[PDB]
RNA sequence: GCUUGACUGCGAGCGUGACGGCGCGAGCAGGUGCGAAAGCAGGUCAUAGUGAUCCGGUGGUUCUGAAUGGAAGGGCCAUC
RNA sequence: UGAGCCUUGAUGGAAGUGUGGACGCCAGUCUGCAUGGCUUUAAUGUUUGAUGUUCUAACGUUGACCCGUAAUCCGGGUUGCGGACAGUGUCUGGUGGGUAGUUUGACUGGGGCGGUCU
RNA sequence: GUUUAUUAAAAACACAGCACUGUGCAAACACGAAAGUGGACGUAUACGGUGUGACGCCUGCCCGGUGCCGGAAGGUUAAUU
RNA sequence: UUUUGUAUAAUGGGUCAGCGACUUAUAUUCUGUAGCAAGGUUAACCGAAUAGGGGAGCCGAAGGGAAACCGAGUCUUAACUGGGCGUUAAGUUGCAGGGUAUAGACCCGAAACCCGGUGAUCUAGCCAUGGGCAGGUUGAAGGUUGGGUAACACUAACUGGAGGACCGAACCGACUAAUGUUGAAAAAUUAGCGGAUGACUUGUGGCUGGGGGUGAAAGGCCAAUCAAACCGGGAGAUAGCU
RNA sequence: AGGGUGACAGCCCCGUACACAAAAAUGCACAUGCUGUGAGCUCGAUGAGUAGGGCGGGACACGUGGUAUCCUGUCUGAAUA
RNA sequence: UAAGGUGAUAUGAACCGUUAUAACCGGCGAUUUCCGAAUGGGGAAACCCAGUGUGUUUCGACACACUAUCAUUAACUGAAUCCAUAGGUUAAUGAGGCGAACCGGGGGAACUGAAACAUCUAAGUACCCCGAGGAAAAGAAAUCAACCGAGAUUCCCCCAG
């Protein structure tokens, strides 16, 4: 569970990066409230284009 | 009942064995949980019963396609 | 007094057991001890001092080695 | 607050005024304070346990209100409470006549008790 | 008062009274793989369990054993790593 | 029949008739017999279907050694004067029979264990809704009025009508006896007996299920069955016993 | 073949061998109509919470045994010609 | 197809037929009360009671038809919440129940054997359950082989107790 980032957030904050988050932080908390999104390997590329 | 809507995980007979080697019946079932997932996607939240391996399928293949199944399968949901 | 025959491989022929087994044994081969030598010694004057098989340990062993080389595992010999 | 690599520790403008500490068997008129032609003595960034506080966002709610709905079921919703606990799955040490399956020798001047068993 | 319908009606069981003990309620506890239900539309002057058995006068010593309650030290100790 | 032994007063049989217990299949070995012979024979299957085809294969002609391997030898040991097992006699396939193996394996018989069902029309307890208790006693609290107290206390009458209270029918029980015991009755009859406004008794209907129910507790009751109900099943359980 | 007929029937009866028969409805084959369906060539693509592993069981003749292999309740988790 | 018929116990009555509408046999139709999956609600099976539609030169009350549930699809409706969902009505389809074995799947005993008994056996048997077909299942190598090769699955005989 690498995921994007979206808004700032958290001491990883960055409105795209590829962290390494905890699962339930990630789709309990980030993605349900929008600041990240799984990196899908398809998602890697729209955050990876800029 | 105690089956997995994402896996079909479902509760499997076996045997317990002491040192002895004594076979007693039992049962393994499986981690259940019942989860509010958010699917965006519909801007709404739904509960499926649900194993641990349920979420981390979920987790990998993501959720709205495993909603393609289910419902192409025909589970409630 | 000197010593390691309480030796290794074998064993004509016998005794004794329902059987598993146990016992006695000259002699042959190799190597050894004591004796000047003929010799004697394969434990103790003899008859009690004991535990089948299975499972497993150890040492040895080119005997076996699931395509082939090895290895695991097995066998055999010794022993627990 | 345990512990590695990066990091805040060390290694294969001269000389003047010169004062506590050094695991220093058993106390260095020596160095710095303003000025002068790829580590133990411990601590900032981390990947990681133990404990304690705080939070809400999984999870609980056999509080309250709303709708389905004239419905003490269920669900959805709002909210208060609880909150990474509780509970559950797999694994695991303890306990476990609550429950189950069984064992509990033979000889013998009946059997038991005694004695005996090579 | 109750009991072995059909060889035992009693000194047995029950009883009110007594004591210990559990239980803060989504109670303990019981039926139940579970949902749930009883306990109770009750709430410690309540409820379960256990022993004793109206009343009168009373109920002494022993916690070494077994059990239960308490015990944030230390020794030994499971999966795990 | 069983026994050391039975007229035995030890078993079994009232009598007759009918039925009633060593089977079947597949393996294996021995005997007989048949075929062929250092060879014998095919299985499935094909099939002009008991033929014919099919030799996959099985047995035998070589043994010894755990084995590699060697071979009329081989193993043992450094090696046998040796020793162990072998080298000399024929096998094989049918058909009939004797044994054995696997099967219910000669026939009948348990007490039980497991599985799925059917039972609270009896009885136990509980839930709901309806019914019953002739007649006669006792005289609790309370009340009233006099007496009595400073007022209460207290006291006498009268009134009142309490109780798992009293005597006693219906009703509910079942202490004694006799009768009955192939009964009138698989628990009653007769004479006595207990309770009889209560933890009473009763009609209807409901709920609880088998290691489960229910139990004022006897292991009681759960349909004349109870230290684990009944019906069907595993099932021909197993029976070193009769 | 067989049955029947007053006892045992090739020639009494009903059959049997043999040869024939379908107005209608149907099984089965083909042949087409209608519906639904896709064929063909070029260039591509090649089955991840999976394989494997840890724990617990179960399957494989194989009882954990030196035990390959298969399945998975549980926690994990690749390479990709 | 036909000279005889109106099933049997089963006579009798009254009939019907003989050259093709007697009977009898076959194909296809028609009718087909009530209960039973039972399906309009209920229910002590074969009974009680409805809503709505139809129906009467005697247009009342009765008779008949339809109204179960679930699934799929559509349409129309439509909360908390405006959107949107859940919810609700209608409609079209299909399902439901029964049935001998064979078949696949979910569960799964004990007696018994071991001369006792735990491992082991009986045995994945008996039994319960779900499902399907005319057969079921299995099947087009991440299979064997052993350096030579074979070439899906299934069944039979061997291999071999
Ligand atoms: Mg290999
Ligand atoms: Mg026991
Ligand atoms: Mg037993
Ligand atoms: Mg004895
Ligand atoms: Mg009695
Ligand atoms: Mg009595
Ligand atoms: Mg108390
Ligand atoms: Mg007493
Ligand atoms: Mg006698
Ligand atoms: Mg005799
Ligand atoms: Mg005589
Ligand atoms: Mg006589
Ligand atoms: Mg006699
Ligand atoms: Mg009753
Ligand atoms: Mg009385
Ligand atoms: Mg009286
Ligand atoms: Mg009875
Ligand atoms: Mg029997
Ligand atoms: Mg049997
Ligand atoms: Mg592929
Ligand atoms: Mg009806
Ligand atoms: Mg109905
Ligand atoms: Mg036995
Ligand atoms: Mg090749």
């Amino acid at each position: 569970m690498q995921v994007i980032l979206l808004d700032k957030v958290a001491n990883l904050g960055s409105l795209g990066d590829q962290v390494n988050v905890k699962a339930g932080y990630a789709r309990n908390f980030l993605v349900p409230q929008g600041k990240a999104v799984p990196a899908t390997k398809k998602n890697i590329e729209f955050f990876e284009a800029r | 009942s105690r089956v997995c809507q994402v896996t079909g995980k479902r509760p499997v007979t076996g045997n317990n064995r002491s040192h002895a080697l004594n076979a007693t019946k039992r049962r393994f079932l499986p981690n259940l949980h019942s989860h509010r997932f958010w699917v965006e996607s519909e801007k709404r939240f739904v509960t499926l019963r649900v194993s641990a391996k349920g979420m981390r399928v979920i987790d990998k293949k993501g959720i709205d396609t495993v909603l393609a199944e289910l419902r192409a399968r025909g589970e409630k949901y």
